DNA sequence: ATCAGAATCCCGGTGCCGAGGCCGCTCAATTGGTCGTAGACAGCTCTAGCACCGCTTAAACGCACGTACGCGCTGTCCCCCGCGTTTTAACCG
């Protein structure tokens, strides 16, 4: 289904990356919180990098759109383009 | 013991371990949902699973820093908490 | 403008210089070249803002060395600004 | 032929791409003009710096080869880089091959 | 400055520390949204800050709903600037 | 006879454009500036300015004060979550937050 | 430990400064002259200068303090603000 | 001497009395000193700076405004 | 649960020095014409944008047994809190 794709993400990825870093064991009401905020931060996310490549009449979210987002977050990611 | 092993193993290795199509189409499908018809790059679905996984892996070897300092391995919500009060974003 | 410019093809010129059979990959290229774009706004901006702060309606040598003095640490922009002082002077000299 | 600046200045680094901006841009009347040479030194020596401490990093796991993981490695081993960017984290970052005494057995 | 708040509020009175702070703080907001808006048109190739510059940098700033709803007033008071006389 | 006025006040604004506009020409970010983008910017800066003394001053008059200090402009601050989110970077003078003080501070019986 | 909670919360309602004139004062002529001497600054900027450091002292102090509430009970250490500041990102 | 004892440990002490810090340490008085030095060393000579590109040897409060705006977190300060 | 004690929250009187406000002026805000110039809309090149498919299976999800640890109680000692008194110095002028 395309749409109610909260359930999507998945837990079991950021427990065997809390494992790489270190973590060898969690608990249940931790991602409770940890799902909503971040569910929370990716919608912030979007809405300010969509926000961001408005400016130029595109219609695509461009690479340096979301970095210079992301830089105006205050928490910043290089990659590719930017 | 294998956690040893596991260790060795994820320091050898460096795969991205959040996968490019389920992150890509919870991506167009929240777009979609806020703001009707528009397009999304693959080189920004990757940046924006880059800087979620940076995100993540930060905030969890925060977790076990903090874990590690009271004399602990797992953790509580309450430290999340922490880490985002501290951080400030919260 | 339809030529998609890079910046990390110059990096690549002073690394074939030095060590041309080691390298980099392309995902570090992209990151190379996202650190000097975003170095490059930054001293912009940094221009710009001393610019419109001191009504400085004019940027020559002095304004863009202070922006690399505040972008940098002191001790590695002081030595910075005195062969760039050095520079300025030879190349006005030279002509 | 063609007397380009980059020949007299003895720099590989382009010139007038600043130049580029400064004139569309039209970012003031006066603007820029010498300010391409200097702040084109200032990246070069940086450049310089990151590029030694990237090689020297990586020379410590017996491989010839750049990633991204060493460069976060090297950037975490200097305590000015982590302030100057102290609000950011580069991807695959993980932790350190060295191992603290609390993972490893008695 | 100061008869707007006397007109909403004639009952508050105001320390000169107090409206130094908000003299500060929309000089602050001024440098932001123009150094954003410099910035976007440097990306966008433009050498005149239109009205699509400053309403972009103005929804990246606040959020959301708020940012829409006051777009929406401007629209309307510009709509009535050009109209009235 | 023409008549000079204000371009704010013919949009029904009070902060006059001429300061912010010369800022703008004279700060080095672009020769040339339109007319309806420091309308719009002295129109969100009106309703911004109006906004927040509004709520310090209902704040203020929650807390028994007849005129506004730094610590009710805190209050009003900290009141809503998303002006922590946002004006978060900046605090005034002897700051103030919410009751969030815990349980586990008092000594134990 | 009981007491000092009501003394955080009479703290809280405060809003004046404390040493601003013959103390902070003498604090940032001192370090003013040791960067570059005959240096002087505005009382005004004074006050705002150890208003800022007060308030951002608040601001780390109580996070360090949540910070040790994870240590059980009531005691700060340290190490406490050392790991605190490189979460950060200050360290 | 006197230039670590320009903050006593009762002033230190009240700032935890009024940050959250209920149990302290003779320590922790010293580290925050020094991240007291780190910070104010950081915005005067950010100041000196700015008040020596212009000529002027002295900062007024605009000057500190820019200085401190400069560290990201950005502040405002009275006058403008 | 229940009464007494220390600190605290709001209010009253006074010093004043920075706030509330009047006037000029001058340097800036407005109005009016030019027009080459730079942003908005139709069109060329063509790249990758939305959605799904052949095939294998790594991994997500659900479930079974149990151990390292989550959380709480107990011993300690040392190491900082509570309070009286002195000096001493912060803000005042």
């Amino acid at each position: 289904v395309l749409r109610d794709n909260i359930q999507g993400i998945t837990k079991p990825a950021i427990r065997r990356l809390a494992r790489r870093g270190g973590v060898k064991r969690i608990s249940g009401l931790i991602y409770e919180e940890t799902r909503g905020v971040l569910k929370v931060f990716l919608e912030n996310v979007i809405r300010d990098a969509v926000t961001y490549t408005e400016h130029a009449k595109r219609k695509t979210v461009t690479a340096m759109d979301v970095v210079y987002a992301l830089k105006r977050q205050g928490r910043t990611l290089y990659g590719f383009g930017g | 013991t294998v956690a040893l092993r596991e260790i060795r193993r994820y320091q050898k290795s460096t795969e991205l371990l959040i996968r490019k199509l389920p992150f890509q189409r919870l991506v167009r499908e929240i777009a979609q949902d806020f703001k009707t018809d528009l397009r999304f790059q693959s080189s920004a679905v990757m940046a924006l699973q880059e800087a979620s996984e940076a995100y993540l892996v930060g905030l969890l070897e925060d977790t076990n820093l903090c874990a590690i300092h009271a004399k602990r391995v797992t953790i509580m919500p309450k430290d999340i908490q922490l880490a985002r009060r501290i951080r400030g974003e919260r | 403008r339809s030529r998609k410019e890079s910046y990390s093809i110059y990096v690549y010129k002073v690394l074939k210089q030095v060590h041309p059979d080691t390298g980099i990959s392309s995902k570090a290229m992209g990151i190379m070249n996202s650190f000097v774009n975003d170095i490059f706004e930054r001293i912009a901006g940094e221009a710009s803002r001393l610019a419109h702060y001191n009504k400085r309606s004019t940027i020559t040598s002095r304004e863009i060395q202070t922006a690399v003095r505040l972008l940098l640490p002191g001790e590695l922009a002081k030595h910075a600004v005195s062969e760039g002082t050095k520079a300025v002077t030879k190349y006005t000299s030279s002509k | 032929k063609a007397k380009s600046r980059s020949s007299r200045a003895g720099l590989q680094f382009p010139v007038g791409r600043v130049h580029r901006l400064l004139r569309k841009g039209n970012y003031a009347e006066r603007v820029g003009a010498g300010a391409p040479v200097y702040l084109a030194a200032v990246l070069e020596y940086l450049t310089a710096e990151i590029l030694e401490l990237a090689g020297n990093a990586a020379r410590d796991n017996k491989k010839t080869r750049i990633i991204p993981r060493h460069l976060q490695l090297a950037v975490r081993n200097d305590e000015e880089l982590n302030k100057l960017l102290g609000k950011v984290t580069i991807a695959q970052g993980g932790v350190l091959p060295n191992i603290q005494a609390v993972l490893l057995p008695k």
